[PDB]
């Protein structure tokens, strides 16, 4: 019912301006819309700044010459209701006109969400409208929102710039946080994206109103902390007043130093967030845009007095609200306060400038501009307003507004994309204690065209840094798989895998083949060394000695026998037989002796006819001299007596054939096994049904032996060297009889058979030559 | 924008007592301190008394100190002036002004004016 | 400057409906709409109309007051509606330096409600809407002024979770279209279906308003996601719905994948026609309410000629005849075959449905005033001086206790938040013939039940295959991994046979000495196993061993008869006796250790082993060194000598005994199988046969002298082909004792036949001569 | 509302031709039909010709078909009579007239009407 104050300058184009002067109202006052106290320096400053600016630009000869610019400003109040109304008051006069002056142009708000309610009520009667703080996403879109301009970039590199920041200090657990509305939403959205694309887990997503009392708050903090100590950080995407109400509720909840808030342009550099409540907030890092500070402006400002400021509606009040003081006979006296007013009071103590001030400015210049390239085509030589842009046109405004091109307050350039936005650059604030009980913002990093920049040593002012927020702890070692429970990929559990299982994914282990096995790491299966060297083993090596004493035992009784064929004893008995034992018993120890080898292929091709040739031709001799022995008539038609040595060359060629159909049967190689999961030995493949049947030929010629010497040993013949043989046979026959079974059973094959062998080789040499040995000596 | 209109005036016996209303036409009245004037012939225009935008501050002249008394009220936008034991020196014209932007009364810049009402006393 | 339906009276009320469409892009700056529509446009205006006549000759409601209205036109945008509240307001805003609107009915979208109500409030003139179901707009802190006939987005977010529940659709796809009513009922859809273990593939939005390009895409990445997640949730509009049905023609996907709707294409024909075939099988909530009889009445009557309330109309009638009138103010000459007189409104005619909620909209307005106007001044019949103007907080105020009876005959009344309740109807468009489809009532959800007839959709228990990233592997023994992309989207894997399960996403190992179950649960079998009668190789060894005893009785039957011989008088039979009963311990020391490896049958087995070997090889050693020693004598030193000589066996095997404990034991050894054995240590067992070592030796160092003198007879060498025969089966068993894993077979056949041969190889040439 | 002035009336010999022009205020002015009248003293008045609401379909009284022509023009607002021939019996007081709720011409149900204008024709 009462209407609010407007802050007007005369001349020939009025641009509107909406500045929040006041406080936005508090919940079960919004109905009534009722606004709260002066602000310092997103209120009072920004109205000075632009009527200064506008007096300076009418007092510039080669801007606009012989035009004069007015102004009306106003109060948005930081909310979108008194904004609409304010835009209804600023668009009534074409509204009555349709069926003063007119706006030609609108600077501000400076929020998103009340930037888009004026947009959408300015674009149907062609007002261009520029903003200097809202940096929106979604005001791109040109098809909606036409006629909006900013000098600022949008937030999506705010969102790049927090992801790179959460990326280098390896924050993967970390809390989120925003404020309800279009710069909050946006923003924390394309956060989310940008922190899923790059693999980064948000522990949880919380929003609330600038507006909310305390208990919200206190919930809000409640919930926050209920994630530690896991989620140590918070990505608060908010505006200033809601990271206070945090600082408020975390004082009252006496919580400080468990958490480490990392804001936006929101909470930039600004002490109103915290005055009281440092203590809560060291530690905090902050993005801000980058701006200096503009020195005319504060030589304009740091000289204005109450009682001779007579343009600013708002400034009485805003002299006593800032000093606590109340004027004593102003027109706008508050008796709220006491002590009254000095006379020395100044302006100047404690005096900081706004942050954006800059970018305020350059929204006044980069309109003006604009007008003036437009009377720059309209009316080529004329100098002032003329018929041909009277009245001002919106389209050609704005298409005059959307070529510009200047030089800012800073000395960059000023000049709008295809989305009517304007490039920047970013600074990377921190908040710490200096002194004692002094805190202040320290710059430590810079972001530009996707190129971040920080100091480590005066963040932390050391190498500890804050324990990092992780879920999970990484214990992969190199043996241990991650697994997840399906909640979050940032947290795991991790078990190990089998031992001769090696890692061949993060996320799982594989076992390798048979014959290899994994390596330090566990990353490669190369295959397990062949061990088969046994000469120099203590086991063969030995047995091998003793085949060599059976060599001399070889030796040294052929050559005796050979040079002793004068003795009767020699005489009485072939010659032929006794060679031919000889022989067998020779091949039989180099047999034993060419056992222990490396497994060839030629080695094995001799083994396997060298162990069943050697124990048939010896024991050939046995058979043949039985029968010649049975011939006789006391032994007993065959009384040839060379037919005995064409039969044992005929046993000799059956042997040999079969030996031969044998080799025929399964031609042999070297073979690799692996008996064990860690043993592998290679050994030359050798049927067992292969080594069997040889020896039962021979086991049947002993059998056939033993037969004849038990029906012979009664007959005395040649110093009674019959009743001997005899007793050699039955110690062949045992020793084969307790070969046989063992073998199979054995663990160590070619060590029983070389044994074996030599010990029937030695036992039947001895045994039948000792006598005849002992008659020559 | 305000028009500032005036009421009450007319002739009284000496020792009388008069109340003088001044109304504003047009909204924010509530953002706007208030002051009287009042001149007689042979002299000049000098102020009585003030008040502030929001009330809660009055000033008097040392002539009519203890006399008079200026009082608001802004539910419907209407200034009133009480004087008591009224003097035959009183005998004037009197102006209701609106002022913002001043400084300690009497340095006040009023922007509007009103009509003003005569008043005479009898002994 | 757009054209307004206007309707004189004591009191005005305004309107917006969405007459044309929506304009499309490179048209949307200039605000310019697109063609008429009927159920949307025009049955709402002549709806309005004849409500407000109705309520005008009714003498119960409002008597003596007669109410006029405002109609203009919203377009379905945003800008259009702002631009027709700045006409409302306009008389407000002018009289602040033509009869003021006291309500507005609409619009029907609730991103275009919002800055109505937005514009509206700013000026306290309450709206009431009919078709706005947005979750938000039910914040009074927000939008005070704000009121609905209809509940909100919420119960129709429960009904959608509550119909992918019951039909077990687990993995499905979303799309919404942009605006408030999408978004937030999609975000509460999401957030609802997050607890029942309801997987979304993915999520998408678009403009009603995109282009054929920009609809390609979606109907792409929708089918990128195919073949498993063929169920596709929708909070979009009829547009969007429209879109996608042209769209998956246009690329031939027509019954590749189901898709589920909301209120926004609810039973609308025009979503689906012409495109039938592309939209069979899809499944639709709607609100219910019933058709308006009287309305037909009135509007199945109308005429372009007779008309004179609506220029739409005129407009009308030519755009859906397909035809232009002969010589009206409007001909429109673009159409050919001039439109004929016989020309009804009744053929193909279809009610829309959300007619009972605009005229219940109208009528709690109409009461809100009545109630107003009777509290204010009671005896007055008309508009009083109290009620002049009209306060828009009284009228506010007054409408918020409005109850009363609508078209349907329920009860409509508002609750705090200044909602309406109400229930919900499933729809079903399938095919009923030939070439001919249509809408089936299926079933409903109201208050939280929802019942629903399965049998006539899919007619059968064949349905359309569950939306399923993954395939349930519960085999038993299958363990279950999750890669990272979504948790309903696994791989499983077989464990290993000595594992058991712990649970789905755990695979543990049981211990040793059991093996997992059938259900591998749990792990405790494999008992042990003795076999010590049931193993048919040992009991054969018993027969060897059985009638070897039974030979060892002979050689005492002869002996004990037979005394006269020399050779056995001159023999001692103490020594003879002795050797005979070792042999036959010797014997039962098999038997003995066969049956059940028991602790007290142990103890005595190890000593067995050891005791009938070193007695009998001792009492040989006395009785060949005798005779050596001859080439004292008394019978009775070479009993003590063989006493003493044994003693130290015994005293060597109690000291091994005390030494090693005899217990049973377990022996496991392998993971296939656990057997029983008794504690015998390896020394315990190499020290009592090495003892027997030095006694063999002792024979064979006295066999060589003996051999010189033969005397009595006797046997000489028979001596040493024992000692042979002996050191033969020592070595022979030397290497399968340690390499076999029984080595109990062994022993009994090794013990078994050194029995054996000692017996036969000294005895038969006694029994040869006393035989 | 809508204002309608018509103007381009004179004195034309037998033969002639002439234009007469109506232009309307507003902003409604595509969404009407229009339409001209003639009345002459001793008579009642007659429709002469009329064109629909978007051009496209013109329509003439037999006794002026051929001789005159109506136009639109709804950049500038206004409707366009060119009537040439001109006949003795054509000297009267001209109309221009708007409808938006008619039926087939010439029932119309006009709503706005003009101030009219004097024609007359020398012999
Ligand atoms: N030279 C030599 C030499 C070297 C080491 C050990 C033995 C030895 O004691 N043999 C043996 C003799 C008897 C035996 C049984 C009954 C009656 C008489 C004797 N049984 N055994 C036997 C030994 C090991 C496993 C199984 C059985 C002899
Ligand atoms: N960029 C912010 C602007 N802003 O928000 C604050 O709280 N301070 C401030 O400058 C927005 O888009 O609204
Ligand atoms: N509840 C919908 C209303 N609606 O949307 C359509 O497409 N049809 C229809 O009735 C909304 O709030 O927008």
């Amino acid at each position: 019912s009462e209407r609010r104050v407007v802050a007007h300058m005369p001349g020939d184009i009025i641009i509107g301006a909406l500045f929040s002067v006041h406080h936005q109202p508090t919940v079960d006052k919004v109905h009534e819309r009722k606004c709260g106290a002066v602000r310092e320096q997103y209120g009072i400053q920004r109205v000075e700044a632009m009527l200064h600016t506008l007096e300076r630009i009418n007092s510039d000869p080669t801007l606009l010459p012989n035009i004069t610019l007015g102004c009306e400003i106003r109060d948005s109040c930081w909310h979108s209701a008194v904004a609409l109304e304010q835009s209804i008051e600023f668009i009534r006069d074409s509204l009555i006109s349709s069926e003063k002056k007119p706006i030609v142009g609108v600077i501000g708000p400076g929020s998103s969400s009340v930037a888009i309610q004026v947009q959408n009520l300015l674009q149907l009667f062609n007002i261009p409208q520029i903003a200097y703080s809202a940096t929106s996403m979604d005001l791109s879109d040109k098809t909606l929102f036409k006629y909006f301009m900013r000098v600022v970039p949008s937030d999506a590199q705010q969102a790049r710039a927090m992801v790179d920041i959460v990326k280098r200090y390896n924050w993967t657990y970390v809390s989120a946080v925003h404020t309800e509305g279009n710069y909050g939403e946006s923003g924390m959205e394309a956060f989310k994206d940008m922190s899923a694309k790059e693999g980064i887990c948000i522990a949880h997503s919380y929003k609330i109103y600038s507006n909310a009392g305390e208990q919200s708050f206190d919930k809000l903090l409640k919930k926050l902390t209920s994630h530690l100590p896991k989620a140590r950080v918070v990505a608060c995407f908010c505006e200033g007043m809601t990271v206070r109400g945090l600082l408020m509720a975390m004082r009252r909840l006496g919580l400080a130093g468990e958490f480490l808030l990392l804001g936006s342009d929101g909470w930039a550099d600004r002490y109103d967030v915290t005055d009281g409540y440092q203590r809560e907030a060291v530690g905090g890092i902050t993005i801000k845009l980058q701006s200096p500070d503009v020195k005319w402006f504060d030589d304009y400002y740091l000289k204005l007095r109450p009682e001779t400021n007579h343009r600013n509606p708002w400034f009485q009040e805003f002299w006593q609200h800032r000093f606590q003081c109340r004027l004593e006979g102003f027109p706008q006296e508050n008796s709220k306060y006491n002590k009254t007013c000095n006379s020395s009071l100044t302006l100047k103590t404690h005096h900081v400038q706004d942050s954006k001030m800059g970018f305020v400015i350059n929204a006044i210049y980069s309109m003006a501009y604009g007008l003036h390239n437009m009377q720059m085509s309209l009316c080529p030589g004329y100098a002032g307003l003329c018929d041909a842009m009277k009245p001002i046109d919106g389209r050609k405004l704005l298409e005059s507004l959307m070529k510009t091109n200047f030089t800012g307050v800073s000395g960059d350039t000023i000049l709008f994309d295809e989305n009517g936005d304007s490039p920047g650059r970013y600074e990377i604030m921190n908040f710490k204690e200096m002194g004692k009980d002094y805190f202040d913002y320290i710059n430590v990093g810079s972001w530009d065209n996707g190129e971040l920049k920080m100091d480590d040593d005066e963040v932390w002012s050391k190498k500890s840094n804050i324990i990092r927020s992780v879920c999970s702890e990484p214990c992969e070692k190199g043996q241990i798989k991650v697994i997840r429970k399906g909640e979050v990929s940032c947290c795991w559990t991790c078990t190990p895998c089998k031992e001769n299982e090696y890692v061949f994914d993060e996320y799982t282990c594989k076992a390798c083949q048979l014959g290899s096995w994994p390596t330090d790491d566990l990353t490669g299966c190369d295959l397990i060394p062949v061990q088969y060297l046994r000469w120099g083993d203590p086991e063969p090596i030995a047995a091998v000695v003793f085949a060599c004493l059976g060599l001399l035992a070889t030796l040294f009784v052929t050559v005796v026998f050979i040079i002793y064929r004068d003795t009767p004893v020699v005489k009485s008995s072939s010659r032929e037989l006794c060679y031919i034992i000889l022989a067998g018993i020779c091949l039989g120890y180099l047999c034993t002796f060419c056992l222990i080898a490396k497994p060839k292929q030629i080695y094995c091709y001799l083994q396997r006819i060298g162990i069943g040739l050697s124990p048939a031709m010896s024991y050939s001799a046995l058979v043949t001299k039985t029968n010649r022995i049975a011939r006789i008539l006391a032994g007993s038609r065959f009384m040839s007596a060379c037919a005995q040595l064409v039969i044992a060359f005929i046993l000799i060629c059956i042997q040999l054939g079969i030996i031969v159909a044998l080799f025929i049967m399964e031609p042999p190689d070297i073979m690799h096994d692996y008996p064990s999961i860690r043993e592998v030995y290679l050994i030359c493949n050798t049927t067992n049904l292969g080594v069997v049947t040889p020896l039962g030929y021979n086991g049947l010629l002993i059998l056939s032996c033993t037969f004849y010497a038990f029906k012979t040993r009664n007959v005395p013949a040649n110093f009674n060297e019959a009743k001997y043989i005899a007793f050699t046979m039955y110690t062949t026959c045992i020793i084969w009889l307790a070969f046989v079974p063992i073998y199979f059973g054995s663990n160590y094959k070619i060590i029983t058979m070389c044994f074996s062998v030599s010990l029937s080789a030695t036992v039947a040499l001895g045994c039948m030559f000792v006598p005849k040995v002992y008659i020559i000596l | 924008q305000v028009q500032l209109v005036e009421s009450g005036g007319g002739l009284v016996q000496a020792g009388g007592s008069l109340r003088l209303s001044c109304a504003a036409s047009g909204r924010t009245f509530t953002s706007y301190a208030m002051g009287w004037f009042r001149q007689a012939p042979g002299k000049e225009r000098e102020s009585v008394a003030a008040i502030s935008s929001s009330g809660g501050s009055t000033h008097y002249a040392d002539s009519v100190k203890g006399r008079f008394t200026i009082s608001r009220d802004n539910s419907k936008n209407t200034v009133y002036l009480q004087m008591n034991s009224l003097k035959p020196e009183d005998t004037a014209v009197y102006y209701c002004a609106a002022a913002m932007y001043g400084s300690r009364w009497p340095d006040w810049e009023y922007d509007y004016w009103g009509q003003g009402t005569q008043v005479t006393v009898s002994s």
